[PDB]
């Protein structure tokens, strides 16, 4: 209806900004995989063991290319 | 009431600003909605609508004649251009969030309020000693040679 | 060199524990007065990127309290459990408060005040 | 009297606009803890006063300078920013609270302490001799210090530099 | 099963062919589940402010300012701590 539509327009303006945010601090991240990172968060996770794991898969894709 | 402001900085006065053919802009009184320390601000405020207002009566009047006096009010709406414009502006990011409070409409204007001042005395060097002819080419030019980097 | 008064009728269980956490307040009262005044250009130019250096953990000794506040507001802060958080705090506040006050004492300026901080976690 | 009324009024004496008024800015009930760091954060504003008289009272005489202007001019871009820093500190006043403004207002603190007393070292100098007022604030060593006034040198000094490239004149 | 997807898109594979990985992703969230410090949105806050400061980006470190407000104002994120503190992190 239209309280819906309200929320969809409410997290398309959040994950803008977080995208900003993102790009000052020159992270890597883009638009696809940030949008995962940010689920993972409102769940409830450690940043210290989720980004030790960013930190590696990024840190093997290279000795595979 | 931000709408309001945002004509009264026009040149369209109201209830809440009042206008005086002498002083110029000014608050009223006080205002039971609003706080009683703004009062201040906004009488800082309108220094600068006065000065627009006085501008635009001005440059309407034409007045004295002659084509250098035309081409002077000409050329004088064009520097008055980027004021315009960044009011506009004001008004949009007002649309966006509803949290915005005076004190960033007073930041907004910030370049406007040291420039105008300063092109104030200029036009009252013109109105007050009957400049006639080529010799605003010289007037203008005098105080081109001035500090402020902005005029 | 602050001397404080906490209360005539209160629960001796806690007047015992409050004297343990005001010896970092004690020892910050003479390190904020030892930066605005050994700021003064009649110091040298020693004196003074001690006392600018002096300052960054100034600010980060507030917040620490402001974190602590923050955390006051969910009734998650017991008194006991706030004797311990501050501990880091405890131990810096207690070095610096002890250079401000033998930097002074023998008037020191110039080479004297960074042969003190080679003979002074 | 609540501590958010106290943080509404604050954000605007860090300006000059008035429970704080006007010359410490004496408060005038609530309790003794709130009234001291009020005081102290009040004072902040006071100062924002004296360089704001400066550069109003010499931005009306014309005969100032060419120096005395390009100082004017440059006490202006160091206070923009400080009306960006009121600018942000007002939007999340719809949290923050006393003890949470020290630690945001403890570097302006600090560039408000050395341009409101580098305007008064330098009153009645003009044209060149102000240039040569505001070097005698370079040899301080403090990091922070030097690093601004060794910038305001950098605008004052450029109309100097400015004749030079093109010393009392006679008419 | 959404750890998986996370090592599908930060490495473009399927999930039959990346499994050593996922392997060793979950051995890292796993046993490190539960949050280990207090969580406050105000002390991260003043921490990517003082970072984007510390780049001489002084006009963002405004603007965060006014994202972390509008956040707030919806309301559809209960633990706001969590995803700042990762987006500082990487």
């Amino acid at each position: 209806a239209a309280a819906a539509a309200a929320n969809l327009n409410a997290v398309r303006e959040t994950m803008d900004v977080l995208l900003e945010i993102s790009r000052i601090l020159n992270t890597g991240l883009d638009m696809e995989t940030l949008s995962i990172c940010v689920r993972l968060c409102e769940q409830g996770i450690n940043p210290e063991a989720l980004s030790s794991v960013i930190k590696e898969l990024r840190k093997a894709t290279e000795a595979l290319k | 009431m931000i709408h309001e402001l945002l004509l009264a900085l026009s040149g369209y006065p109201g209830s809440i600003f009042t206008w005086n053919k002498r002083s110029g802009l000014q608050v009223s009184q006080d205002f039971p909605f609003l706080h009683p320390s703004e009062t201040s601000v906004l009488n800082r405020l309108c220094r600068l609508g006065t000065d627009y207002i006085r501008f635009t009566e001005f440059i309407e009047q034409y007045t004295l004649h002659g084509i250098y006096l035309r081409a002077f009010c000409t050329g004088l709406d064009s520097v008055l251009q980027p004021y315009r414009q960044a009011l506009l502006d004001l008004e949009q990011e007002f649309l966006g969030d509803p949290h915005l409070s005076i004190s960033h409409v007073n930041y907004f204007l910030d370049q406007f309020q040291l420039l105008f001042p300063s092109v104030m005395v200029v036009v009252e060097q013109i109105k007050s000693q009957k400049i006639h002819g080529c010799q605003i080419l010289e007037t203008v030019y005098k105080h081109s040679c001035g500090g402020l980097p902005p005029v | 060199s602050r001397t404080f008064l906490v209360d005539p009728n209160l629960d001796l269980s806690i007047r015992e524990l409050v004297h343990r956490i005001l010896p970092v307040a004690a020892s910050y009262s003479a390190v904020t007065r030892f930066i605005e005044e050994k700021s003064s250009f009649e110091y040298g130019q020693v004196n003074h990127a001690l006392a600018a250096a002096m300052r960054t953990l100034v600010k980060e000794h507030l917040i620490l309290v402001s974190q602590l506040e923050q955390l006051h507001r969910q009734g998650l802060l017991s008194l006991q459990k706030l004797w311990f958080y501050i501990q880091p705090a405890m131990r810096t506040m207690d070095i610096l408060a002890s250079l401000a006050t033998s930097v002074d004492k023998g008037e020191c300026l110039g080479g004297s005040t960074l042969s003190l901080l080679h003979d002074r976690q | 009297i609540t501590e958010a009324a106290l943080v509404r009024d604050i954000l605007y004496v860090f300006q000059g606009i008035d429970n704080i008024k006007m010359n410490c800015y004496k408060v005038e009930n609530l309790s003794r803890s709130l009234r001291d760091t009020a005081v102290r954060l009040s004072e902040l504003g006071w100062l924002h006063n004296k360089i704001r008289r400066y550069t109003d009272q010499r931005s009306l005489d014309r005969s100032f300078g060419l120096v005395g202007q390009s100082f004017c001019a440059a006490l202006h871009q160091e206070l923009r920013e400080y009306y960006r820093l009121l600018s942000v500190l007002h939007s999340q006043l719809q949290s923050l609270t006393l003890r949470r403004l020290l630690v945001w207002t403890y570097d302006p603190k600090i560039r408000l302490k050395t341009l409101a007393a580098l305007v008064d070292h330098c009153q009645g100098r003009k044209g060149g001799e102000l240039a040569s007022a505001v070097h005698a604030y370079t040899k301080t060593g403090d990091p922070y210090m030097r690093s601004l006034v060794q910038h305001i040198l950098s605008l004052v000094s450029h109309p100097v530099l400015s004749f030079l490239y093109r010393v009392a004149s006679d008419p | 099963v959404l750890l998986q997807n996370l090592c599908c898109r930060i490495l473009g594979r399927s999930e039959a062919d990346v499994a050593q990985q996922f392997q060793y992703a979950v051995r890292v969230i796993g046993s490190n589940f539960a949050p280990t410090v207090e969580r406050d949105e105000f002390l991260v806050a003043e921490k990517i402010k003082k970072e984007l400061i510390r780049q001489r980006r002084e006009a963002d470190a405004a603007l965060f300012s006014e994202l972390h407000r509008k956040l707030h104002s919806q309301g559809v994120l209960k633990n706001k701590w969590s995803i700042l503190y990762l987006l500082l992190s990487l």
